[PDB]
């Protein structure tokens, strides 16, 4: 769907109730880049996230990592509220919480690798409800 | 001040106080009601008068009345405290249900009270025990064997392994092979019995064929055990066909490739980039991870399915039959875990839910 002044002060919200996401984006239904922070840029990474995002596991080992803007992450948590990647080297964390749950959409925060994504996903998985019906 | 931590196992509890190098109580987790409570060494002194149960199978609490009677015991018969005036940190299953860890919080805050609680996986702790926070755990006790790859404290996606062979199983496979040899054991005392023998006499043999050939062909390996009546029994190759079931599961009659293998499957659905770590830090953790020679024949299992050149190693701490309690009681006397507590204020605002948010 097209980004909005709704989705804006959404996101104005996340980003100072939680110091530690240095980066966000909002992929829409349809795949495609809703809106994204200009501290960083997931354009180039948007096949790789879909294909992530739309996986269905079969008892065979799916997706267990992922890069984006050259960043690679581990993927140590995945349920369809919250998929949690780290780079095993301190270069951040990334948090994808899908909208609807389970669903295509999302809502991606990059945390400052000096954090721990556990203290973010509380506040980015109540978010990414928020956006449900925006898109 | 002082937290307690309770590690609730399928044959044993482990509870005791945060910062204590060991667990104060160690008891069956069995409760007894009269024929027609007690709990652990008392239920079972009075055996002839009840009806034994215990309420925690293949490492899943499953009967809740006995399990609260368990807390209660622990708290006020074992480490004579009032729960309402010590954060207590509590231990799980792998995999534990949701509704099961739910339950875990509501009866803490609703029936003892707790200020605080924390319930963290049994692997995991062992794992922080020995010094790690990556590394892969095989977790073997009394009801259930796990394999748990850890990465920097987060068990990994879809990829533990969960057998119900354990313990109380290879005791039951040693009464039917000395069944077998000519004595019997079938009675629930001749059961206690023959675990007495497991602990004591049996071991992994490194070369299974090998060690089946030096068997039949010489008493080198016999041993012997007087049994409480007088009798003296002579064991030999049952020393070793007892636990290599871990390795062969058919041995019993099960379909599930042995722990070597469930390691190895384990490590496999991780990703590329930490499959290294996990096999340079495979931690031995468990009752049934004590037999001699394990750690050796895991060992060469695994150093023939992985890729010709990996770096194995196999780590069993000496503290392993405690190494989960022990790594609760650095854990929950840490300064920074103090703000990890579920505290009875989130509870209050929250309700059992609570728990899937700060557990983890
Ligand atoms: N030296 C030993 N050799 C072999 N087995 C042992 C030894 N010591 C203890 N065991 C076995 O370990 C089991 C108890 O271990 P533990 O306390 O780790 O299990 P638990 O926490 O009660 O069970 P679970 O983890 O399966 O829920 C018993 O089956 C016991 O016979
Ligand atoms: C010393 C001890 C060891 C143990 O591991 O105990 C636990 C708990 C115990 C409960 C029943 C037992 C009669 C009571 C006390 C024995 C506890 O059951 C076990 O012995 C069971 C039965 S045989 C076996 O290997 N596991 C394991
Ligand atoms: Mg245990």
């Amino acid at each position: 769907g097209p980004m909005s002044e709704k989705i804006e002060g959404i996101i104005d919200d996340l980003l100072n109730l939680e110091e530690n996401a240095h980066g966000i984006a909002i992929i829409g239904k349809d795949g495609k880049i809703i809106t994204q922070t200009e501290n960083w840029n997931i354009s180039n990474d948007l096949d790789k996230l879909n294909e992530f995002l739309n996986e269905k596991l079969a008892g065979k080992k799916g997706i267990t990592s992922l890069s984006i803007q050259g960043i690679k992450y581990m993927i140590v948590e995945n349920t369809e509220e919250r998929k949690i990647g780290t780079n095993i080297t301190g270069k951040g964390h990334v948090v994808i919480c899908p909208i609807p749950i389970g669903g295509t959409g999302a809502l991606i925060t990059y945390v400052n690798p000096r954090a721990g994504p556990r203290d973010v996903l509380f506040n980015v998985q109540e978010y990414a409800k928020k956006l449900t019906d925006l898109i | 001040t002082t937290a307690l931590v309770c590690d609730n196992g399928s044959g044993l509890v482990k509870a005791g106080f945060a910062g204590d190098d060991a667990p104060r109580a160690v008891f069956p987790s069995i409760v007894g009601r009269p024929r027609h409570s007690y709990v652990g060494d008392e239920a079972q002194s009075k055996r002839g008068i009840l009806t034994l149960k215990y309420p925690i199978e293949h490492g899943i609490i499953t009967n809740w009345d006995d399990m609260e009677k368990i807390w209660h015991h622990t708290f006020y018969n074992e480490l004579r405290v009032a729960p309402e005036e010590h954060p207590t940190l509590l231990t799980e299953a792998p995999l534990n249900p949701k509704a099961n860890r739910e339950k875990m919080t509501q009866i803490m805050f609703e029936t003892f009270n707790v200020p605080a609680m924390y319930v963290a996986i049994q692997a995991v702790l062992s794992l922080y025990a020995s010094g790690r926070t990556t590394g892969i755990v095989l977790d073997s006790g009394d009801g259930v064997t796990h394999n748990v790859p850890i990465y920097e404290g987060y068990a990994l996606p879809h990829a533990i392994m969960r057998l119900d062979l354990a313990g109380r199983d290879l005791t039951d496979y040693l009464m039917k092979i000395l069944t077998e040899r000519g004595y019997s054991f079938v009675t629930t005392a001749e059961r206690e019995i023959v675990r007495d023998i497991k602990e004591k006499l049996c071991y992994v043999a490194l070369d299974f064929e090998n060690e089946m050939a030096t068997a039949a062909s010489s008493s080198s390996l016999e041993k012997s055990y007087e049994l409480p009546d007088g009798q003296v029994i002579t064991i030999g190759n049952e020393r070793f066909r007892c636990p290599e079931t871990l390795f062969q599961p058919s041995f019993i009659g099960m379909e599930s490739a042995g722990i070597h293998e469930t390691t190895y499957n384990s490590i496999m659905k991780c990703d590329i980039d930490i499959r290294k770590d996990l096999y340079a830090n495979n931690v031995m953790s468990g009752g049934t991870t004590m037999y001699p020679g394990i750690a050796d024949r895991m060992q060469k299992e695994i150093t023939a399915l992985a890729p010709s050149t990996m770096k194995i190693k196999i780590i069993a701490p000496p503290e392993r039959k405690y190494s989960v309690w022990i790594g609760g009681s650095i854990l929950a006397s840490l300064s920074t875990f103090q703000q990890m507590w579920i505290t009875k204020q989130e509870y209050d605002e929250a309700g059992p839910s609570i728990v899937h948010r700060k557990c983890f």
